[PDB]
DNA sequence: AGATCACGCGCGATATCAGAATCCCGGTGCCGAGGCCGCTCAATTGGTCGTAGACAGCTCTAGCACCGCTTAAACGCACGTACGCGCTGTCCCCCGCGTTTTAACCGCCAAGGGGATTACTCCCTAGTCTCCTGGCACGAGACAGAAAAAAACAACGAAAACGGCCACCACCCAGA
DNA sequence: TCTGGGTGGTGGCCGTTTTCGTTGTTTTTTTCTGTCTCGTGCCAGGAGACTAGGGAGTAATCCCCTTGGCGGTTAAAACGCGGGGGACAGCGCGTACGTGCGTTTAAGCGGTGCTAGAGCTGTCTACGACCAATTGAGCGGCCTCGGCACCGGGATTCTGATATCGCGCGTGATCT
């Protein structure tokens, strides 16, 4: 599940980060990085939720986390 | 400044990427918006010089 | 009274002069010596003048050395045991009253 | 004879860079990252639901984030006198941030 | 016919680390950094006095942010297969910091 | 006051620079470390000097630079707050 | 842990340094107060690897 | 010519001769901490009233799920080239140690600006009732922009031509 | 007249320029569709007018502490000399990403169904703000003392070099 982040989207993302050329292990890290990252966000989100007594993570609450970690994201009803 | 920037691509309509060229291109706005991120704004196009062919 | 217009030091006249290749250089150094014939013993020292730029004399070390009390000073003031070291800006400019 | 138009490599990959920092879609595929998303929350709490808005402001996030360490990357790889992006530059740039420890 | 005893490059510079790591004194002078604070005041209002509190915790917030961005310096100095750190060090640690544009 | 900067002297970033763990240090690393001390002074008075004139004070209290500190993120720890 | 180390110091009493030392000894503590500045604090001892003689 | 033994040279390890810096052990004076005392302000006890939140019922929106196509994208494989990495040598920049100079630090004295507090008073803000019009939700319509197909053009990579540098031959000058 | 050196011309090799075709991308005209913008209607939040109270403005007093200055001590900063180790430029290898083509996978889109839970509404109760009384916990201050900072003397690494001793390699001599 955590390899549905494909080597071309990694690859992707790099370039669009203005990266060259990527070295080959590059793609284990990167997954292990955002798998930390998504880890953060959304134990904060669901701490949200949970306290609204809510099953349904909403937008509201991931723009709440990451407003928390010094990340805020405009767009989705911040 | 971001109506500015929707002339430059020849639109009429401000959408998110021309609001994430206003704050990116103008020094102060993005020293403001420093730790925000714009859904759908992209990043400014930048290439290191040592990338560039020779 | 400026010759104005663009003007050259001895080193980059020499240059354009030589166009910096040794070949033609010699042509033109051993012909000097050549024409030179009667102060040949001298030659050179004739002939290296040209592509040197004014320089004010100084005394080589090896004079001034005989002499140890003798000194040289910041630019050129040529000075003995005769004369006082001079004072700091802290020393006059600093002291209070 | 014959020969193909192979590009000097490294010359798509500035192709690449200049066709994605114009651009402004999601590099990420939609349902794989929402997948993980999932996987990810179900460990905190059972039987949750998402919001489909709630998915895609964490996508945007986590592109955005992964690309300002990329381009940190790059830089602590240019750095090194180096082209490549190589772990240690990910592991410098997080350490310099603050992220890791 | 004797040599003195002369400690091989980089043995006193490891020596004063640890001591400078195991102290807490502050290592900035207390009056030159004064005055700098104060210059440094009078061009956003004139007059201005400084409790002697107000000059320390400036001092100590200084020196704490000098030496953090030292420990990443050396860090990026390492990353680049160097043991000096350099300017070029500095500023990408700063850039990387997210301080320096 | 002119020319304070220069009060940073060499061995004092050197001893700065030994507390942050660095072994060798390059010549050129002087200059750059006081502009980047003179930057964060600016940054961190700035604020310390908004609050004490909002508070409507010509004296400059510890606390006014620790709510500067804490407002940059920077919190600072043993001089009141 | 500042108590701790201030016994490791055979020190009766907890200064600054101990609680430097307390706190970014410990991970989650130093996590919590990552941001922080202790007056008087220090750095904890730590040499980089290269940097030692061989 | 090959093998063994002895001597000489080179490299590694230990010791050491030292001497340098650090840590430790002891005595000492200190001032910073812990503690006791007195006063008072803020927290506790008791009571009221009102609205905020808890709870049940209902609605329907949105999430989940499932299916099936199509097709963009991932995956895989191969050639190779260019970038990473190791080794090496050179140069000088930086570390180390030592006189020499500077000014930081301490401490002590004198002055007063301004922080801090207190008392008085009023002008500003909360609160409330009545009025209404600005802002929101819903509906609609149409044009800005996405898409798309085709042409134009604007970056990527091979052989000929021109120019520059090196080598060889010919001619001229100088020397023998 | 012969040989050497230098200049001039011709030929060869290398570098640069151009010169060309090829993909990839940008530009341009046509189509069409769905979201932006405008209008309508209702309602609920803002405005208006008014009263009450106290937060804050303002004046006066005072007592801290921030500023200034001055002298003595000496610790630290500076400047210089010297050397070596580190930066870095260069070279060579090797291999590991990049580019491209083919195959495979599953993302994506459109469509329909189901119901779970989020939202809204009504009702009610009990929890918290508010108020008054009072007393006790917390704070300021003072005193005593002992934990720790200072200074001196001593033990302990320990860092760097040289040298001694041991081990290994090379050269010489002797034996087979």
């Amino acid at each position: 599940n955590i390899q549905g982040i494909t080597k071309p989207a990694i690859r992707r993302l790099a370039r669009r980060g203005g990266v060259k050329r990527i070295s080959g292990l590059i793609y284990e890290e990167t997954r292990g990085v955002l798998k930390v990252f998504l880890e953060n966000v959304i134990r904060d989100a669901v701490t949200y939720t949970e306290h609204a007594k809510r099953k349904t993570v909403t937008a509201m609450d991931v723009v709440y986390a990451l407003k928390r970690q010094g990340r805020t994201l405009y767009g989705f009803g911040g | 400044l971001a109506g500015n920037a929707a002339r430059d691509n020849k639109k009429t309509r401000i959408i998110p990427r021309h609001l994430q060229l206003a704050v990116r291109n103008d020094e102060e706005l993005n020293k403001l918006l420093g730790r925000v991120t714009i859904a759908q704004g992209g990043v400014l196009p930048n290439i290191q010089s040592v990338l560039l062919p020779k | 009274n400026l010759p104005k217009g663009d003007w050259h030091c001895n080193e980059c006249k020499f240059k354009i002069f030589i166009n910096n290749s040794m070949a033609t250089l010699k042509k033109i150094e051993s012909n000097f010596i050549k024409q030179n014939n009667n102060v040949k013993i001298f030659a050179k020292l004739l002939f290296n003048i040209d592509s040197h730029n004014p320089k004010q004399f100084q005394l080589p070390n090896y004079i001034k050395e005989t002499f140890p009390a003798v000194k040289t000073g910041s630019r050129g003031q040529y000075s003995d045991e005769n004369d006082k070291i001079p004072l700091t800006d802290r020393q006059l400019f600093n002291t209070s009253y | 004879v014959k020969k193909p138009h192979r590009y000097r490599p490294g010359t798509v990959a500035l192709r690449e860079i200049r066709r994605y920092q114009k651009s402004t879609e999601l590099l990420i595929r939609k349902l794989p990252f929402q997948r993980l998303v999932r996987e990810i929350a179900q460990d905190f709490k059972t039987d949750l639901r998402f919001q489909s808005s709630a998915v895609m402001a964490l996508q945007e996030a986590s592109e955005a984030y992964l690309v300002a360490l990329f381009e940190d990357t790059n830089l602590c790889a240019i750095h090194a006198k180096r082209v490549t992006i190589m772990p240690k530059d990910i592991q410098l740039a997080r350490r310099i941030r603050g992220e890791r420890a």
